[PDB]
RNA sequence: GAACAAUAGUAAGCACAAUCAUAGCACAUAAAAACGUUAGGUCAAGGUGUAGCUUAUGGGUUGGAAAGAAAUGGGCUACAUUUUCUACAUAAGAAUAUCCACCACACGAAAGUUUUUAUGAAACUAAAAACCAAAGGAGGAUUUAGCAGUAAAUCAAGAA
């Protein structure tokens, strides 16, 4: 690490800065960042005050790269999107009258809805005692929850997709699996659930 | 469409593997007779284009290069009539026929703030503008 | 007295070569042309192989002037790599200090 | 390629001293070993070694004139004194095994 | 653990000069180099014949001012000529000195075929810089 | 207060850590009671002032020339790439970088992206009509040292208070990330070579 | 052989530290790392103790050290679709293990056969092309590396 521990993340937001006048704490707060003389990171190069960006979005396109491919990664994710929104439009227009005020065409709203319900509740850790091993259940943090979801939808979509269907569609195809709770991911996630509730009575194993 | 492609150097090769010069193809070579200016009756419009281009850099796009020597040569006279990019005006009208159509769907692509991010990412050209659309 | 036998053996074969040295390049040089007769060219491949085998620049072999190590040796100073590291230690050679960066 | 270049590049030729007529990529190395210095007559090759004779030769003659005194032969002698002491020196010739 | 060119602790009785007492990777921090030539540059060629002449001195004048030398030699080239510098020791006496001078000179000059001079510069012992 | 080390030194005598901490707090004592005039002088004598403290940049004031009206240069560096930019106030919205079209030289989404990054966050994206000039490294390498050189350049013309909104946000601060070299021993800069224990 | 509201320890030497290098500082990385341990490795870099050889355990010339039943370590290329081929820097076209009335086909030879080139007195060494298209369809117990411009992917030069 080049950066010593004085060091800090920067802020990118630009509306922390252009509204500050209507808080009072906030304002100690960034007057007093600067009135320390700590010094600030340089901005990493992906992250960006572009209003098109999206965090959940960046972690999910790296997770996709593979050795050094930014770009095509990037190229990935823009197809993915272009896909689920062509696959609503199409289903938009062949609707009835109460069919149309359903149907989403926000990929952005799709893609945020369908991580929150590929998440599993609670995991499994592996515990030693005795010379044997048992799965003990554990309240995942969010973070591991999050990051969880992201595996299994990379893991499902690279290993039993076909050798012909290209990767942008197949992903395509699994998160409106998952925005309609019936994706073989959705399976998965049960399937960690229902190892969790058959040892529920070893949860007492675990010390913290 | 791509009249660039009526001179240049081909691809295909034979059954020993050498190149193949461009006059050897039927199909071109009696095009070639139909860009010649001969006949009565008549007018041709031709585009001479990059993408598809064999042996041509990204960046050329004026008809000499992309011609060559061969091919500018056998097209005299002509109106070099140039394709330029979106207008200001152009620009506006482009984007609100995308809203029309309910095509960008972001929550703040309808601002202003969202319309100088599209003109300063697709330089106001409208290929680079499609392919922006289409995901945000 | 050289260091061993193996470099009094060099001292003659690098003698030997440069005797041998010009003579070798006008016979070689019609080997190595093939404008002249293919007749021509058999018979000089037996005269420059009925020379001494001594008379050779590849069976010429590069070794450190000082402890003649057969390998490892620096071409720009002639010296063998624990020889050499030995004179830059000290700060016997001008120029040569340890590298950081 | 057009008969005007031929007589170009063959006229260029003659004037800076190059081959004028068509010469074969494998024909060009005569030219190549004339050209250049032949590798056995490079000095750093036929005087790549210090002449270790006359070296040993003027300090070995040195050392018996009482100019130089090399510690590294005082120690060889002193040792070798010893060992003939001690009766274990070198035998004559065709002493070794015969007898 | 690195051995090159130290002189290892031993309590507090041994004494060490300055060249003796830094390790070789403070070379050109520290200290500087006891030779220094044109060979060794960038594009400049003749750095083995330079390396073989210098050695030879390093024995030579060790040899010819036995046990007088008080530590390692400097050696100087400017044009063609050569000039060596030592440390020497109130050992003989000033007729021996001048002899020696005198036979160095003019035996390098004719073997080496370049002018050669030599300076001295005499202490009364060995200069100590640590321990003692 | 006086550093162990520099106190060291006005005494001539050597401390250690449990008589410097010792001697420091009772200072606290003496200068927390009434101050007299003569205690205050004795109290100064332990008296050290640090120097500057201040992260302020120094703003370069614009330059005219030739009838041309606020034009500033800018420097920046970034992973072997040196950027060198001047923007002009006066003009609309392009930037021409090496002769060419910003968009014809950097085909990728990203990279454009850096350099949206400075001029976006000021709102002055169709304000300033700029020419820049980057050598060496790759597209990002590039991409980074223009976008660095536009924020040193863009300090002129905006206001004292916006440019430490400039610094917290990352634009004004050089990357020091640089490529590190390959030990003697090991694949790469970290990575050493398979270990078989046995 | 220490108790800081201090109860026997003291000041110097080596090492750590600080400093120096990587052309600003900082951080980071290099570099450093004593006394000892393993009779650790090196009589074949060179020198040398002791023991041995001396018309021979020395010196020179010519020719020859083949070969892999099998086991294993470290590597390169792969087993493709985030792929292959061509154009070209990264907005393109085309191919794609299957269908079949016949055909013919993807990824992958670095290997092998033949031809030629480069070096050299000598090609057995290296490289290019043509032909050829095999194993391989993500690998058992077990195990290695990495904390940020790092892993990984890709490109280039130099030493001899
Ligand atoms: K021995
Ligand atoms: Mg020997
Ligand atoms: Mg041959
Ligand atoms: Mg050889
Ligand atoms: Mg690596
Ligand atoms: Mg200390
Ligand atoms: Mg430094
Ligand atoms: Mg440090
Ligand atoms: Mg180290
Ligand atoms: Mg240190
Ligand atoms: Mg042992
Ligand atoms: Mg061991
Ligand atoms: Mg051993
Ligand atoms: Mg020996
Ligand atoms: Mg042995
Ligand atoms: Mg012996
Ligand atoms: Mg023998
Ligand atoms: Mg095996
Ligand atoms: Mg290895
Ligand atoms: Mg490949
Ligand atoms: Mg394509
Ligand atoms: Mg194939
Ligand atoms: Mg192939
Ligand atoms: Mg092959």
């Amino acid at each position: 690490s080049r950066y010593g521990p004085e060091y800090k993340d920067p802020q990118i937001d630009k509306e922390y800065y252009r509204k500050p006048l209507a808080e009072q704490t906030e304002e100690e707060k960034y007057e007093r960042d600067f009135k320390k003389t700590q010094l600030i990171k340089a901005a990493p190069a992906t992250k960006t005050s572009s209003v098109f960006e999206d965090p959940v979005i960046s972690k999910f396109t790296n997770m996709m790269m593979k050795g050094g491919n930014k770009v095509l990664a990037r190229s990935l994710m823009t197809q993915t999107l272009e896909a689920v929104k062509r696959k609503q439009f199409a289903k938009y227009h062949a609707a009835s009258a109460e069919e149309q005020a359903t149907i989403e065409r926000n990929p952005y709203t799709i893609f945020h809805q369908a991580l929150k319900n590929c998440e599993p509740v609670i995991g499994l850790v592996p515990i030693l005692k005795g010379g044997h091993f048992y799965q003990v259940p554990v309240p995942l943090a969010d973070r591991r929850r999050r990051f969880l979801a992201m595996k299994w939808m990379i893991a499902e979509c690279r290993e039993k997709k076909h050798r012909r269907v290209l990767m942008p569609e197949k992903l395509s195809q699994e998160l409106l699996e998952a925005f309609h709770n019936q994706g073989p991911v959705i399976k998965r996630k049960h399937d960690m659930h229902k190892m969790a509730e058959a040892n529920r009575a070893l949860a007492h194993y675990r010390w913290w | 469409d791509g009249v660039n492609a009526l001179w240049g150097r081909t691809t295909l090769k034979r059954e020993d593997k050498s190149p193949i010069a461009p006059e050897e193809l039927a199909l071109i070579h009696n095009l070639r007779k139909m860009v010649k200016n001969d006949w009565q009756g008549g007018a041709i419009v031709l585009t001479v284009s990059q993408t598809g281009s064999l042996f041509k850099p990204r960046n050329a796009y004026l008809p000499q290069e992309l011609l060559g020597k061969e091919g500018f040569d056998a097209l005299d006279p002509f109106i070099p009539i140039l394709v330029s990019n979106y207008n200001p005006k152009e620009f506006e009208s482009c984007i609100q026929y995308y809203l029309e159509n309910n095509w960008l769907q972001h929550e703040k692509a309808h601002t202003e703030e969202g319309k100088k991010e599209l003109l300063f990412l697709s330089n106001r050209n409208p290929g680079q503008l499609e392919r922006l659309c289409a995901y945000l | 007295y050289y260091v061993d036998w193996k470099m009094l053996r060099d001292v003659k074969r690098r003698k030997m070569a440069y005797e041998y040295a010009d003579e070798r390049l006008r016979i070689n040089s019609l080997r190595k042309n093939t404008i002249l007769p293919k007749d021509l060219q058999e018979v000089a491949d037996e005269e420059i192989a009925s020379l001494p085998r001594d008379s050779c620049p590849v069976r010429i072999r590069n070794r450190c002037v000082m402890t003649s190590r057969p390998r490892g040796v620096k071409r720009r100073w002639r010296l063998s790599r624990i020889v050499f590291r030995h004179l830059a230690d000290h700060g016997q050679l001008s120029g040569v200090q340890r590298a950081m960066w | 390629l057009s008969e005007y270049a031929v007589r170009m590049s063959r006229l260029s030729a003659r004037l800076f001293g190059e081959v004028a007529r068509p010469t074969d990529s494998k024909s060009m190395k005569v030219v190549k070993l004339f050209s250049e210095q032949p590798l056995a007559k490079r000095k750093e090759t036929y005087d790549w070694y210090p002449n270790h004779n006359t070296y040993f030769a003027l300090m070995g003659t040195l050392r018996f004139l009482g100019l130089y005194r090399d510690e590294h032969q005082d120690f060889r002698d002193e040792q070798l004194r010893l060992k003939k002491l001690r009766g274990k020196g070198k035998p004559r010739k065709g002493e070794g095994k015969r007898a | 653990k690195n051995r090159a060119a130290r002189v290892r602790v031993s309590k507090g009785d041994k004494p060490v000069t300055y060249e003796e007492a830094h390790a070789p990777h403070y070379i050109a921090h520290r200290k500087g180099w006891l030779s220094l030539h044109t060979g060794n540059l960038d594009g400049e060629d003749h750095a083995a014949e330079r390396t073989v002449e210098d050695v030879f001195l390093r024995k030579f004048m060790l040899g010819t001012f036995p046990g007088c030398l008080a530590d390692q030699l400097v050696l100087k080239r400017r044009a063609n000529q050569l000039e060596i510098c030592a440390l020497v020791l109130r050992q003989l006496p000033p007729h021996k000195f001048y002899f020696l001078v005198g036979y160095s000179e003019t035996l390098l000059s004719h073997f080496y075929k370049c002018p050669v001079h030599l300076h001295l510069q005499t202490v009364p012992s060995k200069v100590v810089y640590k321990y003692i | 207060w006086l550093i162990k080390e520099e106190l060291e030194e006005m005494l001539v005598e050597k401390l250690s850590d449990q008589d410097y901490a010792q001697f420091i707090r009772l200072l606290e004592r003496l200068s927390a009671l009434p101050c007299g005039a003569t205690e205050e002088d004795f109290v100064n004598r332990f008296r050290r002032s640090i120097p500057i403290q201040s992260k302020k940049q120094l703003i370069e004031p614009l330059q005219y020339d030739e009838q041309g009206m606020a034009f500033s240069r800018g420097e920046g560096k970034r992973k072997t790439a040196k950027a060198e930019v001047v923007v002009y106030g006066q003009g609309s919205g392009r930037i021409d970088v090496n002769g060419v079209d910003y968009l014809l030289y950097f085909p990728v989404t990203q990279d454009r992206e850096q350099l949206m990054f400075p001029l976006h966050f000021l709102d002055r994206l169709g304000k300033h009509d700029m020419t820049c000039a980057v050598s060496g490294g790759g597209r990002s390498a590039q991409a980074g040292a223009v976008r660095l050189a536009m924020a040193r350049a863009l300090c002129s013309f905006v206001t004292e208070d916006e440019v430490e909104w400039m610094r917290q946000a990352g634009l004004l601060t050089a990357d020091p990330r640089v490529r590190e070299r390959k030990k003697p021993g090991q694949e790469g800069a970290r990575r050493k070579f398979t270990w078989k224990k046995r």
